[PDB]
RNA sequence: GGCCAGCAUCAGUUUUGGUGGCAGGAUAAAUCCAUAGGAAUGUAGCUUGCCUCGGUAAGUAUUAUAGCCUGUG
RNA sequence: AGAACUGGCGAUGCGGGAUGAACCGAACGUAGAGUUAAGGUGCCGGAAUACACGCUCAUCAGACACCACAAAAGGUGUUAG
RNA sequence: UUUGCUCCACACAAUAUAGAUGGAUACGAAUAAGGCGUCCUUGUGGCGUCGCUGAACCAUAGCAGGCUAGCAACGGUGCACUUGGCGGAAAGGCCUUGGGUGCUUGCUGGCGAAUUGCAAUGUCAUUUUGCGUGGGGAUAAAUCAUUUGUAUACGACUUAGA
């Protein structure tokens, strides 16, 4: 459904397996390897709708494990994810090479 | 942190106008950090919000918003045109608007 | 007029059963395009000989370019110009890289110093002076002086922001 | 009911003008020429460079 | 007891003066005054920088304090030769002004993660420096 | 961007500073102008004095209390020039002019704050060297302003106190430059140099 | 199934950019290279005074411990 | 005051000329988007305190059509011939 | 003069905002000149560097910024106190002493943050008023009327009266 799937990872910055939209994100240049992750399971039925579900929490754990493990392989990347973005004075988004 | 800002801060200038006529349906915006049309092209299509306050509590909030979106550049100096859903009431000449970074494309 | 160019316009009488192959005149015209070129051509031939665009023909419209657009030259220019109360002649000296450029700043010079327009100005001749000492104008000779060196005092920095924080200087 | 421009919309540009297909195939807007070794006469060059 | 005169040293326009094109196509590049045309026009050339040989205005360039040796009205290969034999690009990069230009460029080319890193390193440095200032 | 902008009219030209200021006010900026006694006008003194006298001849004949009001102080000469550039008979104009403030000297709230300049309004940049300029405190004194020496005494006092402040500031900045360039040998500082700092 | 919105894929009108290929001209002019000639806002060198070594003031010399202009290709 | 030929005001708004019956541009169904005319882009005022060449400093400057004025005559004032 | 008035602290209502959201970050003079640093025999001195603009500097990581356990260091910074000093041009601010208390992202770790369910300022500022609680504090005047005439068309002005 023309969406992006995301994880924080949830243990890193508190963001679970979540749907987002492409026109509401800044693609940075910083790239971990998705190789070694099993995200094919997920779908609009997963994120369907009618307290937290065991499927949701356990699947978050399973993705977080491998993803955090790959994230250790880069210095200060965990702390980068833990931090939040904010525009400071003089920051001009049309000249920030994200 | 100290900051929580994901919006560029701009100013509402006059409406689109001649010397002696105005079009309320198009407002002119000055985006901070923007002094060229080639830079304003980044901000085309971006959402604008004028946030204001009122005494009457309407749905949990005393704060109200007018949404708009950038449409084209205006002039040579980075000034920009915007068109809001319900136009800006002209009391806001010199007031501050919030140019957001969505719809994003980098 | 505009950013000028130099053309040769070659032109002719319309051939007749009496006179086939007429004499083929030519002019070096300074103009920003071929249209103004051919127009000036018929202007000056309609002065000089019994011809007009109706009774005549344009045989060639060719562009002339500087052989050396990077060598600095000292041009003499002979001018005729209609003033308000009278018409006069002139010689001028222009140190520049090209004839088109010299003639451009000439038209500007005449506009500024004598309030003369493109319509008033003819260009009698434009000629590079091979050697110094055949120059007659101090405002070219003083740059022809040897070992030339000068500063540009009082350097102004064009600002971007409308508020500064430094109280600038003019060092240079 | 609605006019559609060719030069966008290849579909109308192809119902009009069948030849646009092969024009695009052979590209026929960047057709390279055959190079000829002609030189202008000395009379021409002298006239062009005459004072 | 001798006479005192400051004289206000300027950087001059002269055959050999090396300029910094700031606007145009070149626009941030080095060139050299081959010949002087008028109070405002000079013929410049930088062949190592790609700069074509051309007349330009002294307000469209800015002079540099660097200077090398050229004879009047020299051709493009000659000025390339003497440029290299003076090795003046090395001097310009040695300058504290080229460094500032590159500082601006790098700061611009920074990404969000390099910028977070900059931040962390600055916090560490200021910890050290404020500790050292409490002492001296 | 800054909430209040304290401009220092020393060296500035009245009209150019005035137009810059007016537009900032209308765009919605608080500007306060200080040291307007040091503000410059182009041309010579006698000229600008005559222009003032021409303005001074003008007066509603049947009641000169109704007439144009000829303010003498440099701050008010500036205000006159600038209200000519604002649409001042509107609510919007009034609001802009309330965002504005003007002073002879640098009074107590703004002597401890930074002052700024406007390069498109500065005499030294704009005017060609040679051309004669005028000084507005001298003009104002000639056409009636009284308090040119009170401002001079108070500014002498202020300059003393500020020079002492700057001595302290400069000493501490020497200390800090020492403390920084001793630490531009660490791996962290070389990493900063790599990244651009 | 009513009001207010968002994304994608399309149609029409339009605006602002990035980029590729091709032709014409003196089949750009130049630059660059080669070649002939030339001089000077005369380079090296030489001759003569000043000469605190050094460089200067002239004379010669036109490529030499720098270059330049012109013509041809 | 009176004729000739066209074009207009009258009878007609809109954009510009501050302002104006007739000048410039363009003629009017209700809207919306884009592009422009004339005129303009310091601020009043939408849009460059733009780029470039030069002239002028007025102890009476000058600032663009209709148009709301200035002449003869003079000046080792400055600039070019 | 009803157990009213005022200042401070808190709590609750309403009142709107010419319009916050990382920081208004302090020499002065010059512009055909200066700033910074250094040295001396302290000047209109020598030497060096800088400027070509604030795209600078400071700050800025954490449930709108949570709870935790340590390592290093004796630093930074918030609050309520507190020592002294300076500042009247509209000072009402600038600096500084001592400790109490917290936080520290200077470094390394643990837990948590999910459903706002693909975005909707998603409220996290300032001003004023009013009833209410805890306390402290002060506890008069004017006008009408009478009166006077240095005053007066009427108002007003000048005067007096326990």
């Amino acid at each position: 459904d023309n969406t992006l799937l995301i994880s924080g990872p949830f243990k890193v910055n508190g963001v679970p397996l979540r749907r987002v939209n492409a026109r509401y994100v800044i693609a940075t240049s910083t790239k971990v390897s998705v190789e070694g992750v099993n995200v094919e399971k997920f779908n609009v039925e997963y994120f369907a709708k009618e307290e937290i579900k065991a499927e949701r929490v356990e699947d978050q754990k399973v993705v977080d494990k491998a993803l955090i493990a790959e994230i250790k392989k880069t210095p200060l990347l965990k702390q980068y994810l833990s931090a939040s973005f904010s525009l400071k004075n003089g920051d001009k988004p049309h000249m920030l090479k994200f | 942190a100290e900051s929580h800002r994901l919006y560029v801060k701009g100013k509402h200038l006059s409406y689109q106008r001649s010397k002696r006529v105005n079009n309320p349906n198009v407002s002119l915006i000055k985006i901070e950090g923007v002094a060229t049309p080639q830079d304003a092209q980044f901000y085309l299509g971006k959402r604008i919000a004028y946030v204001y306050r009122a005494s009457k509590e309407v749905r949990g909030s005393k704060i109200r918003v007018m949404w708009g979106k950038v449409t084209r550049t205006h002039g040579n100096s980075g000034v920009v045109r915007a068109t809001f859903r319900n136009n800006l009431p002209a009391k806001t000449f010199g007031a501050s608007v919030r140019i957001f970074l969505y719809p994003s494309n980098i | 007029m505009a950013h000028f160019k130099e053309y040769q316009v070659i032109g002719r009488r319309l051939p007749t059963e009496s006179v086939p192959e007429p004499k083929l005149f030519r002019m070096r015209i300074f103009a920003s395009n071929e249209v103004i070129a051919k127009s000036r051509y018929w202007y000056f031939l309609q002065k000089l000989h019994k011809v007009k665009k109706a009774s005549g023909e344009i045989v060639s419209i060719n562009q002339i370019n500087e052989a050396h657009p990077t060598k600095v030259k000292n041009f003499g220019v002979w001018v005729r110009y209609d003033s308000r109360s009278g018409t006069h002649n002139m010689y001028k000296e222009i140190r520049d890289v090209s004839r088109v450029a010299a003639v451009e700043t000439l038209y500007q010079d005449m506009a500024a110093r004598h309030r003369a327009r493109f319509r008033s100005i003819h260009i009698l001749k434009v000629a590079e002076i091979e050697k110094t000492a055949d120059v007659k104008r101090q405002y070219v000779k003083q740059f022809l002086t040897k070992d030339l060196k000068f500063p540009l005092p009082h350097r102004v920095q064009k600002s971007t922001k409308t508020f500064s924080y430094k109280r600038p200087s003019t060092f240079y | 009911v609605l006019k559609k421009n060719p030069l966008k919309n290849k579909q109308v540009l192809l119902r009009l003008n069948p030849y646009a297909k092969v024009f695009a195939a052979e590209k026929l807007g960047s057709k390279k020429a055959e190079k000829t070794g002609t030189k202008p006469a000395a009379v021409f060059t002298e006239t062009l460079k005459h004072d | 007891t001798d006479s005192i005169v400051k004289a206000s040293n300027w950087r001059l326009v002269e055959v050999g003066r090396v300029v910094l094109i700031k606007k145009g196509q070149s626009a941030g590049k080095l060139a050299a005054i081959v010949e002087i045309i008028d109070q405002k026009k000079v013929l410049i050339d930088g062949p190592k920088a790609g700069v074509p040989r051309q007349a330009i205005n002294l307000g469209q360039v800015v002079l540099t304090p660097l200077t090398f040796a050229l004879p009047r009205g020299a051709r493009t290969a000659t000025v390339s030769k003497k440029w290299a034999a003076a090795a003046v690009c090395e001097k310009w990069a040695a300058s504290s002004w080229a460094k500032k230009i590159a500082q601006r460029e790098r700061r611009a080319a920074l990404t969000d993660f390099e910028r977070f890193q900059v931040m962390v390193l600055r916090k560490q440095k200021r910890y050290t420096v404020k500790k050292a200032l409490a002492k001296a | 961007v800054e909430p209040v902008v304290v401009i220092d009219g020393k060296g500035h030209l009245v009209g150019r500073l005035a137009s810059v200021v007016a537009k900032q006010l209308l765009n919605g900026q608080k500007i306060v102008v200080v040291r307007a006694e040091e503000l410059n006008i182009s041309g010579e003194f006698f000229r600008n004095k005559l222009k003032y006298h021409d303005f001074l001849r003008k007066a509603t004949a049947f009641n000169k209390t109704r007439g144009p009001f000829h303010f003498r102080a440099p701050s008010r000469i500036f205000y006159k020039a600038l209200r000519g550039m604002v649409s001042h008979k509107t609510a919007r104009g009034k609001a802009a002019l309330e965002r504005l403030k003007v002073f002879e000297g640098i009074p107590p709230p703004y002597d401890k704050k930074k002052r700024v300049v406007v390069p498109q309004a500065l005499r030294v940049l704009r005017l060609k060297p040679g051309r004669k300029y005028t000084t507005l405190g001298k003009l104002s004194t000639s056409v009636g302003w009284k308090y040119e020496d009170v401002v001079a005494k108070l500014e002498a006092k202020r300059k003393v106190s500020s020079a002492e402040y700057y001595a302290k500031k400069r000493a501490f900045t020497k200390k800090v430059a020492s403390a920084n360039a001793t630490a531009a040998e660490s791996d962290v500082a070389k990493q900063l140099a790599a990244l651009g700092y």
